[PDB]
């Protein structure tokens, strides 16, 4: 009962300001858990100043 | 001719005829799916000339 | 520059559920939390559920003892439902015993050294008649997540027992999680929140080992996160010398001489096998009919066997 | 190419009918049970897995 | 013309899939689209999921 981690990243990043990043493949429902936590705190949590 | 229900089937292993007793007919209880052989049954068909 | 949480009282209030709590809690990271672990805790955790049972006098599971109130699928069913824990195992076989009327309870089975059964009022099934008896092995695993009976047969490899009733896998120690983010107040901070955990489970799993292991996957998943023609010789010779369909002791004899493929017979020699320990014309014989039979025979020399991976 | 010949001779292969063996050690002046070794060899050539591999995907 | 006959009894246990159809007493009918993980079931604050 060991777990899975996945495989092959692509990145493909528009100009460099902006990337769209895919990660496959996850446990049946981790992506959803692991990419709305990663918008949280990437959203309403994040060190900057302006 | 009469066709036979013999449990002597040409073209098959073991592992196949396994799920069967002597006779050609499937055991009671035995857990199958497709493809796995109920009851062997064999028709004559003479001179296949090849 | 962030503050990390950390668990506080963790009350249990029934053998079943109980609730955590985790008060460190930042601004807004109380659901960053507990919807994250929910999701964790729901699926994939660690448990132990029935598996395989075989009975007495039972076929399949469609039948019916003699005796006994309950169909054999009840009885199968009212199984998946058994919680109970291991230590050291990830493999038990029960040996369940019991006769006479009257109700046959989970706490009737044999107890082992890692047997803990967590009900033992949970109700195997009835019996009726004065002399009546069940003998049964119960077959129970650990695992994660559900398997059903279905996907359980692939690999297959002998399951020949037809007495051997599979059953569902339930494996998991959580029923229902929920959370809820109160506002905690420590002494001195602007504004913290707690978060109250209330879970539900089977008795099998205790609340800080869950709670545990689920965010010790969640961040071992973010690991990756953080950073960022030619077949040569006969396919044939690479399946097993079980193929070969021989005689038992002719079978016996090539797992003993170390000839475990069928490319491995086809080297070895006429001369070499009278040699070896029981054969002798008889069994000889045998071999060199079903090698024809598949357009083989003995002896033959592959300057490459085998390749190459 | 003899041993193509005596192949697809002793079989109806590309051909009318097939040939008795004598007929064949006829044809090839070379006669009786030398043919017959020959055969032999021949499917014995085709036995041994290079040439095996795709000729034995055939049956079932 | 038939010497013998043989009749297997095979009992099929099926559970549930997408392309099913499922309707209550009221005339909706419904055909199961996606099988969900509990997980993104909908659940009260009581956390009972539906």
């Amino acid at each position: 009962t060991e777990f899975l981690k996945p495989r092959l990243v692509d990145i493909e990043q528009v100009s460099s300001t902006h990337a769209k990043v895919t990660l496959e493949p996850l446990e049946r429902g981790f992506g959803h858990t692991l990419g709305n936590a990663l918008r949280r705190i990437l959203l309403s949590s994040m060190p900057g100043c302006a | 001719g009469p066709e036979e229900i013999t449990a002597d089937i040409p073209n098959v292993g073991e592992a196949a005829l396994s799920k069967l007793d002597e006779s050609g007919i499937v055991y009671i209880g035995a857990e199958v799916t497709g493809g796995d052989i109920l009851v062997g049954k064999v028709t004559p068909k003479g001179e296949t000339q090849l | 520059e962030f503050l990390k949480p950390r668990l506080v009282d963790i009350e249990q209030v029934s053998s079943t559920h109980a609730k955590v709590t985790l008060e460190p809690l930042e601004r807004g990271f109380g659901h960053t939390l507990g919807n994250a672990l929910r999701r964790i805790l729901l699926s994939s955790m660690p448990g132990c559920a029935v598996t395989e049972v075989e009975i007495d006098g039972v076929l399949h599971e469609y039948s019916t003892k003699e005796g006994v109130q309950e169909d054999i699928l009840e009885i199968l069913l009212n199984l998946k439902g058994l919680a109970v824990r291991v230590q050291g195992k990830d493999e038990v076989i029960l040996t369940l015993n019991k006769s006479g009327i009257g109700p046959v309870t989970a706490a009737d089975i044999t107890h082992d050294g890692d047997v803990e059964i967590v009900k033992p009022q949970h109700v195997i099934c009835h019996l009726t008649d004065e002399n009546a008896s069940i003998s049964m092995r119960i077959k129970v695993q650990r695992g994660r997540g559900y398997v059903p009976a279905s996907t359980r047969i692939h690999s297959e490899e002998d399951e020949r027992p037809i007495g051997r009733l599979l059953v569902d896998a339930c494996y998991s120690p959580v029923e229902r999680i929920a959370y809820n983010v109160e506002a905690a107040r420590v002494e001195q901070r602007t504004d913290l929140d707690k978060l109250v955990i209330e879970m539900e489970t089977n008795g099998t799993i205790d609340p800080e080992e869950a709670i545990r292991r689920a965010a010790t996957i969640l961040a071992e998943q973010l690991e990756a996160f953080v950073d960022l023609e030619k077949p040569e010789f006969d396919p044939i010779l690479l399946r097993p010398v079980d193929d070969l369909e021989l005689t038992v002791r002719s079978a016996n004899c090539l797992k003993a001489e170390a000839i475990h493929y069928i490319g491995d017979l086809v080297q070895r020699t006429e001369v070499e096998l009278l040699k070896t320990p029981n054969l002798g014309k008889k069994s000889l014989t045998e071999i060199k009919d079903v090698l024809a039979s598949r357009g083989l025979s003995l002896g033959m020399r592959l300057e490459n066997w085998p390749p190459a991976s | 190419a003899r041993e193509a010949k005596v192949l697809r001779m002793r079989f109806g292969i590309d051909m009318n009918t097939d040939y008795t063996l004598e007929e064949v050690g006829k044809q090839f002046d070379v006669t009786r049970e030398r043919i017959r070794q020959i055969e032999a060899k021949a499917l014995r050539k085709l036995r041994h897995p290079s040439r095996s591999e795709v000729l034995r995907s055939f049956l079932d | 013309g038939v010497l013998k006959i043989v009749k297997v009894y095979l009992a099929v246990k099926r559970r549930i899939q997408p392309g099913d159809k499922m309707a209550g007493r009221h005339g909706n009918k419904g055909v199961i689209s996606k099988i969900n993980p509990i997980e993104d079931m909908p659940y009260d604050e009581n956390g009972t999921p539906v």
